[PDB]
RNA sequence: CGCCGCAGGUGCAGAUCUUGGUGGUAGUAGCAAAUAUUCAAACGAGAACUUUGAAGGCCGAAGUGGAGAAGGGUUCCAUGU
């Protein structure tokens, strides 16, 4: 809502942060073997805990 | 145009900028963005300008 | 010629006979633009909006039994198209329908 | 092109609502470019945007 | 031009304080470098006066 | 269909007038320059001296828009090009044996005459320069012979550049890697035929092939450095932009609004200074230049003591043999080096004059 | 790459493939099997019929409820359709391969389609919801197609 | 891997068996609750669906309008793909 307190905005802040794709360089470097972000989760697929 | 700690307030706002960069301040606006830092609107004195104080800065 | 310009009447009731409410209109466009590439043998048939609003004009079901109309063919030298030659039908209002022949209209 | 933005911004900056908006279907490469409510209210102001005026409701038949 | 531990350690607490500030102001004009752009030789002097200000402050502690 | 080419001996008359003025303007600087001046003084002194000519000459027309094609930029053993600092700027100090590199143009009727020149300042009378920068520079002028000797309808743009590696090499030094030389013509001053300087890969690969053409200007660039030929930047303000007439955007601050205008007003497209305005130019140039409206000249810098040089100037192509509007003072007696070419074929073009 | 059936000489044929189309594989199957041992001529004008529905191809083999029309008994056939996407495929891969004989320098007049094969393709997942709370497939069926054009007359 | 001994979590068609994959069904059922679209132009490789204009309709102020609480958490706004 627009009424928030400061731990659940600062949490959602954390999880704003958090959900965007992989530096691309990634791949570049010495045995990555990582793709894409597994964990980007989308506001209307999946919801937060809270 | 600043971004701050999260943890200081107008008044702590007000007194850093003055020091460091010699200027006097009429009022400081603060929100916290939704990425979680914290932006202030520090507004000059009228005898101050923000374009030259922004110049000597260097965020011209 | 071919860039003859010609003038019809266009007996939409006969065309529109036996189509539901909300189709009159729509389908009266329709047997209009396939009414000039047949006397015009133009695929590209080009609606001016005045005829547009003159089949519109009373709704959507009561389209007017009878409009006349102007069947211009023109070249399409303008663009590379599939086709050089294309026929923009026009809307000529008339006050009565009564001994309407199709006429040669010059310039 | 695309003109969603400006008769957005036209309908603010006119006071009215977006179907009284009326975008030059000409002048629309002109129009393209006004990405400010200032380069709109300019347009306003050039006849390239205009107010349409409001759809009569007459009363003559209730008097 | 660097700042070691060692040489640092025989100065008194007023130029070890004048030492951290210098290095302050220096870290928040990389720090408006960084938002203005910069250059690339700026942004990797950021890390170097880190440290530079964690040795200072350990210095002192 | 309206362009202006060199079919005209009005326009060969005033091509004319921008080759003597543009050397007027070199001979002067090269002179003034000397131990203990200012880079923003001397920068500041061709400008002045440009606009009060350009002001004089065709007094008779005052419809048309005349004066600087390319601001006054100073190169001082550490910088490669587009160096012009404002007055806010730390300056820089001339020492002694200081080899400098200076870039201007003039422009008449959209018409562009630019030239560069590396030269030493101080120079005693009787000494000889010596050292490796020795070499870097008479090979920047033997490019020079040889772009004006090879410039020619028939003859590739990709030939002058093996050419100047050629030489490069003989000199056992090399080029700057990706840097533009221009064909220029009326209001145009980046135009589409490239040639190319020391390329690689990606720089041959977006390249263009191209065949010289008939009644038209060239902008030949040599630019060499004595050490890698790779350049970088140090944190330091840029200060050459040039509008970009292509692309247009809503510029929402009044002071970058007011900034373009001006910049409209008095160098509609060519290049120039931020030292032509400050306070507030400073400001809207990072709003104009966020949106691509003006292409910025980035001061590039060479590892530090290393010695880079440079030559530049506007020749014309005419159908019987190409001529050289601005030339710089450039001697053999005070300047030698202690290797040669070693090319058959580049002896030949360089004993060849135009 | 590998195809199957490659030509009795590779030096008068010409070839072209595709990956992952998203064309339905049965109506490209149907359309490519009509389509061979044509002329490229006469292939290029049948494919631009059918998409105007005025030549069809005949569903021999997936025609389950698929629905009779007169342009069927061109084929010794009652079943036929208008598959104007399967139809597009081809005419693009139709145009990659008569490029492809262009570069090889073989006269592109003398074309025809000796080999067309129209293979499954992986298939794509989406949703689609049931009555009672049940999720159901809503697979695709892409295809690779490949061809390989010969001269003759 | 053969041979002499040794030791087993040692042999599958089933268990509405477990996990994974694939068919026929089948280009089928179906994409039918709330009246409705049409003409011209623009961009574009490509237009029933995008945008603009014109026309015909609908919600009809107990709205398909304008704003909030809870809940969501960046979905907001530009540009691009
Ligand atoms: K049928
Ligand atoms: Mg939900
Ligand atoms: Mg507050
Ligand atoms: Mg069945
Ligand atoms: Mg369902
Ligand atoms: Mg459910
Ligand atoms: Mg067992
Ligand atoms: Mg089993
Ligand atoms: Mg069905
Ligand atoms: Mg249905
Ligand atoms: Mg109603
Ligand atoms: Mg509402
Ligand atoms: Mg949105």
């Amino acid at each position: 809502s627009s009424h928030k307190t400061f731990r659940i905005k600062r949490f959602l802040a954390k999880k704003q942060k958090q959900n965007r794709p992989i530096p691309q360089w990634i791949r570049m470097k010495t045995g990555n073997k990582i793709r894409y972000n597994s964990k980007r989760r989308h506001w209307r697929r999946t919801k937060l805990g809270l | 145009v600043f971004i701050v700690d999260v943890k200081a307030n107008k008044h702590q706002i007000k007194q850093a900028v003055k020091k460091l960069y010699d200027i006097d301040v009429a009022k400081v606006n603060t929100l916290i963005r939704p990425d979680g830092e914290k932006k202030a609107y520090v507004r000059l004195a009228p005898d101050y300008d923000a374009l030259d104080v922004a110049n000597k800065i260097g965020i011209i | 010629n071919e860039v003859v310009t010609r003038e019809y009447t266009i007996n939409i009731h006969k065309r529109i006979h036996g189509v539901g409410f909300k189709k009159r209109a729509p389908r009266a466009l329709k047997e209009i633009r396939k009414f000039a590439m047949k006397e015009m043998g133009t695929p590209d048939v080009r609606i001016d909006t005045r005829l547009n609003k003159a089949v519109w004009a009373k709704g959507i079901r009561n389209v007017p039994y009878r409009i006349r109309v102007r069947l211009s063919r023109k070249r399409n030298e303008d663009e590379d198209s599939p086709n050089k030659l294309y026929t923009l039908v026009t809307y000529v209002p008339v006050t009565t329908f009564k001994n309407l022949q199709t006429v040669n209209v010059d310039e | 092109s695309m003109l969603r933005l400006q008769k957005r911004l036209a309908s603010s900056v006119l006071r009215c609502g977006k179907k009284k908006v009326w975008l030059d279907p000409n002048e629309t490469n002109e129009i393209a470019n006004a990405n400010s409510r200032q380069q709109i209210r300019k347009l306003i102001k050039d006849g390239l945007i205009i107010r349409k005026p409001v759809t009569v409701h007459s009363r003559a038949r209730c008097r | 031009a660097k700042i070691k531990a060692r040489d640092l350690r025989g100065k008194k607490k007023e130029e070890l304080l004048k030492q951290l500030d210098d290095l302050k102001v220096e870290l928040s004009q990389l720090r408006v470098a960084k938002v203005t752009g910069g250059a690339a030789s700026k942004l990797s002097k950021i890390r170097v006066v880190r440290k530079s200000i964690a040795r200072v402050l350990t210095v002192i502690n | 269909q309206q362009e202006q080419t060199i079919a005209e001996d009005l326009v060969v008359t005033k091509y004319k007038m921008g080759g003597d003025i543009a050397n007027r303007v070199l001979r002067s600087l090269v002179e003034a320059s000397s131990s203990g001046v200012s880079v923003l003084s001397l920068c500041e002194k061709g400008d002045a001296m440009i606009m009060e000519e350009t002001g004089k000459i065709f007094k008779k027309e005052k419809e048309m828009k005349k004066g600087i094609a390319f601001p006054t930029s100073i190169s001082v053993n550490n910088c490669v090009c587009h160096f012009s600092p404002l007055k806010s700027d730390q300056d820089y100090i001339l020492k002694e044996g200081d080899l400098v590199k200076i870039d201007l143009g003039v422009h008449v009727d959209g018409f562009i005459a630019n030239v560069a020149h590396t030269f030493v300042v101080d120079v005693a009378q009787g000494t000889q320069v010596t050292g490796r920068k020795a070499d870097v520079i008479k090979a920047a002028h033997l490019c020079a012979e040889a772009a004006l000797r090879l410039v020619k309808p028939g003859n590739q743009n990709t030939q002058v550049t093996e050419a100047w590696n050629k030489v490069a090499h003989s000199f056992n030094c090399t080029p700057i890697e990706g840097m533009l030389s221009h064909q220029l013509k009326q209001h145009v001053i980046d135009g589409e035929k490239t040639i190319i300087q020391n390329p690689t890969d990606q720089q041959k690969k977006d390249h263009e092939k191209a065949e010289f053409e008939v009644h038209e200007v060239y902008a030949v660039d040599v630019l060499v450095s004595s050490g890698e030929g790779k350049a970088k930047d140090a944190g330091q303000r840029t200060t050459i932009y040039k509008r970009d007439p292509s692309k247009q955007y809503g510029l929402k601050m009044k002071t970058s609004r007011a900034f373009f205008s001006e910049v409209e007003r008095r160098f509609d497209a060519m290049p120039f200074t931020l030292r032509a305005f400050e306070k507030k130019a400073r400001m809207g140039v990072v709003e104009c230049a966020k949106h691509e409206l003006l292409q910025p000249f980035n001061v590039l810098y060479e590892k530090e003591g290393e010695f880079v040089a440079q030559f530049k100037f506007t020749v014309l192509l005419m159908p019987n043999g190409p001529m050289r509007i601005t030339s710089g003072p450039f001697e053999p007696d005070l300047y030698k080096s202690e290797m040669e070419v070693q090319d058959a074929e580049l002896k030949a073009l360089l004993q060849s004059s135009a | 790459v590998r195809y199957s059936l490659d030509p009795e000489n590779p030096t008068k044929s010409c070839k072209s493939r595709g990956s992952n189309l998203r064309v339905h594989f049965k109506n490209t199957r149907e359309t490519a099997q009509a389509i061979k041992g044509m002329h490229i001529r006469k292939a290029t004008k049948y494919l631009k019929d059918v998409t105007l529905q005025k030549q069809c191809v005949p569903f021999r083999r997936y025609n389950g409820g698929v629905g009779r029309c007169a342009q069927a008994k061109q084929w010794g056939w009652t079943q036929g359709r208008w598959p104007k996407k399967s139809a597009e495929f081809l005419l693009h891969m139709l145009k990659n391969a008569e490029s492809n004989a262009e570069l090889k320098g073989l006269d592109v007049d003398s074309l025809v389609i000796e080999h067309i094969q129209v293979n499954k393709a992986p298939k794509m997942r989406r949703r689609t919801y049931r009555a009672h709370g049940r999720i159901n497939p809503y697979m695709s069926s892409p295809c690779h197609i490949e061809m390989i054009l010969t001269e003759k007359e």
